[PDB]
DNA sequence: CATCAGTTCGAGTCTGGTACTGCCCAGTAGTGATCTTATTTCATTATGGTGA
């Protein structure tokens, strides 16, 4: 039985969620941005930036926490000799329930969830507010001003030497309030990652493309993964859907497998390739149906809390639009040759 | 959330009815500071201190916190140390493990030098500032110095035993048994309904003395090594033995 | 507590406002105000001259 | 008999229980000065279709 155990059925409901929230699949897309984007952050080769734009709801962060996670285990061995190196960093930083992004909760955030992993003594950031205490935790003030945070966010990066900043929802990052420019903001990060030399991996929704080319230094240093979302149209990517279908079906905790195979092109009504918003409305169906104390998963449960058309067109124009402007083709390289010079 | 000095001179001191308490209330109340030993001993002080923080707080044990549940059995003679005694093992152990660092009674007795718990002399300096510290003081605190005010424990402390293996072990030994001996007493404390009496300490002398020297003090003496005269106020008066007397006599008869 | 008080009336014989601080810094031993009743003459000067 | 053990007297030493002294710092709330910033106006500037 290459499914769950038959032992999962015994136990309550909650350790059935308990079992499943946690449980992550595996479909190609996810294998093949996994390896790009750990390709990619093992050799940075001088690229201050990396972007990942992708759709919501599809597993970029599913995906995010394993870097995490695979970073932690491989610098591990290397933490028995080498001190103050995080293994990796991973956040949101981007106006957390604010209205508008700034850059000084930014960098105090970035501070404090740089510091917090480790219990150091004996770092002496560059500052006169922000130190150390006897516990070993990190103690800032509301004094210090943006300068001062800055040279302190430096040395502490400088110091550390972290292999990646993972940040999540950065399309929020153009919250510049009014009288603001979007390539300052991308100059004073660009910088940070310029002076400390780390990198910076800004994921997040479709938004993101926002940023693609702002300035030549910017389009140089930039480097761009493209999390795909699963399309009708290719055939071997409707198979790879419903084969993710299939690996719900087995591992879904159930007395039996319920049929909900044939409903494939109805799922993509409700899905359009986002694997993410799938796996959540598979799991709030089933959460529902086992309050009820329900063994089989039916149409009629799949329409209870089926998606709403009109959300599902709206983020079907959206993805459009950013297909549409991240799409590359021939056109575009013969351009490019015309415009060189290259006969 | 106030400090112990100013809960001591605005909320004990006026309750309490002696004048001087009443008096040093208001010019710095340094005479219960320098002397925060007494506050834990057999005496009247101690007991009023009981009874004003049962005033305050109105619970009912109280006094098992002190031992002047054996204000009959010892004597506050070279007893108390005058500065602070903490283990910072045990400082850490309790504040990484969550719960609450609570300064131990057992510390407070001079004969008492090691941890139990965590095999290691307390200290009674701090480290980082070389200033001693009262039992306490007007900025006491859990954890934390009387004057630079930073946390002492540590997972590994700063002092260590010295190198030799001819009568380091039996003073490690004899420490262990001492240590031993007195938290066994503080637990038997409360299961125990009441004191023994400075009788019981005369008919065991009566007893021991006629067991195994053939009812004569001189080899007793001889062998404990303490004078005859310290010997008959003991067996004889309602003299207490000395707390470290006491447990030496217990190792010659090799008894809790 | 005299001495204080020919500090004020000097300090405002010569025209500067006689506060606790200047009468202390030209005193021997500026801490004597903690006693409760130096600090009370020179209230009680400063009153009477008007402050 | 003279040695050693059981008794006394008074001094040594600690310590609690009780009161008291000589001294300046630290925190907070006024003003006046000088920047500093999320946010509100004063012009140009491009887009628009039709009757003389
Ligand atoms: N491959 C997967 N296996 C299991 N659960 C997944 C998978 N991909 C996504 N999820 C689920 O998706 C939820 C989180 O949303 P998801 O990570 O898919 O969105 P996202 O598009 O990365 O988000 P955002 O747009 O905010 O960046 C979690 O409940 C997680 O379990
Ligand atoms: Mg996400
Ligand atoms: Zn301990
Ligand atoms: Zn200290």
């Amino acid at each position: 039985s290459t499914g769950f155990p038959l032992e999962l059925l015994t136990r309550p409901a909650t350790e059935r969620l308990a079992y499943f929230e946690n449980y992550t699949v595996a479909h190609p897309r996810l294998k093949e941005v996994y390896e790009i984007l750990m390709r990619t952050i093992a050799e940075p080769a001088g690229a201050s930036f990396i972007f990942v734009y992708g759709a919501s709801g599809v597993g970029k962060t599913t995906l995010r926490l394993r870097v995490e996670q695979k970073l932690t285990e491989l610098a591990l061995p290397k933490l028995e000799s080498d001190r103050a190196r995080v293994p990796v960093v991973g956040i949101e930083a981007i106006a957390p329930e604010s209205r508008y992004f700034n850059w000084k909760e930014y960098y105090t955030r970035a501070l404090i969830t740089l510091e917090e992993p480790l219990i150091d003594h004996k770092f002496d950031y560059g500052v006169r507010g922000i130190s150390r205490d006897n516990f070993g935790k990190i103690n800032v003030e509301s004094k210090v001003v943006a300068p001062a945070l800055r040279r302190a966010l430096e040395n502490a990066l400088i110091h550390r030497h972290p292999d990646v900043f993972f940040v999540d929802e950065a399309q929020h990052f153009g919250k510049v309030a009014s009288g603001y420019k979007l390539q300052d903001q991308l100059d004073c990060l660009k910088s940070l990652a310029n002076m400390t030399g780390i990198l910076h991996c800004l994921l997040g929704t479709y938004e993101l493309l926002t940023f693609r080319n702002l300035s030549g230094q910017l389009s140089r240093r930039s480097v761009d993964i493209h999390f795909r979302r699963y399309c009708a149209d290719s055939p071997e990517d409707v198979q790879a859907f419903k084969s993710v279908l299939l690996t719900f079906q087995q591992h879904l905790p159930l007395a039996e497998t319920p049929n909900l195979v044939d409903h494939w092109e109805y799922f993509y009504e409700r899905t359009l390739g986002c694997i993410g918003t799938l796996k959540d409305w598979l799991k709030r169906v089933l959460s529902d149906a086992l309050d009820r104390e329900a063994t089989t998963i039916t149409l009629k449960d799949l329409q209870k809390r089926a998606l709403s058309v009109a959300q599902c067109q709206k983020m079907f124009k959206e993805i459009q639009e950013g297909e549409r402007q991240l799409s590359e083709t021939e056109a575009d390289v013969q351009n490019l040759r015309s415009a060189l010079g290259l006969g | 959330g106030v400090l112990p000095g100013v809960l001591m001179t605005r909320e004990i001191a006026p309750l309490v009815n002696k004048i001087y308490f009443q008096n040093g209330a208001n010019r710095g109340f340094r005479e219960i500071f320098n002397r925060s030993q007494a506050l834990n001993g057999m005496g009247e002080m101690a007991a009023d201190l009981v009874q004003v923080l049962q005033k305050l707080t109105l619970r009912d044990d109280l006094r098992f916190l002190t031992m002047l549940f054996w204000s009959n059995i010892l004597t506050p003679r070279n007893l108390f140390r005058t500065r602070k005694a903490w283990c910072p093992i045990c400082y850490q152990e309790r504040h990484q493990n969550g719960l609450v660092v609570y300064e131990q009674l057992l510390w407070t007795i001079n004969l008492i030098t090691i941890c139990p718990q965590h095999q290691k002399p307390l200290v009674e300096l701090c480290p980082h500032c070389n200033h001693e510290s009262p039992l306490l003081n007007w900025r006491s605190r859990p954890g934390y110095c009387s004057k630079c005010g930073e946390w002492l424990g540590a997972n590994q402390c700063l002092k260590t035993f010295t190198d030799g293996e001819g009568s380091i072990k039996l003073q490690l030994e004899w420490q262990y048994w001492t240590a031993n001996v007195v938290g066994e007493l503080i637990l038997a404390s409360q299961c125990f309904e009441s004191a023994p009496s400075k009788e019981n300490i005369t008919k065991s002398l009566n007893i021991v003395i006629d067991k195994v020297a053939e009812n004569n003090a001189a080899a007793f003496s001889r062998l404990i090594g303490v004078p005859k005269n310290s010997l008959w106020m003991w067996q004889s008066t309602k003299t207490l033995p000395e707390l470290n007397t006491l447990l030496k006599i217990c190792y010659e008869l090799e008894i809790s | 507590c005299s001495e204080v008080r020919e500090i004020v009336l000097s300090l405002n014989a010569q025209g500067v406002y006689p506060t606790e601080g200047r009468v202390c810094e030209l005193m021997p031993n500026p801490g004597c105000f903690r006693y409760k009743q130096v600090r009370a003459a020179f209230n009680d000067a400063r009153r009477e001259f008007g402050l």
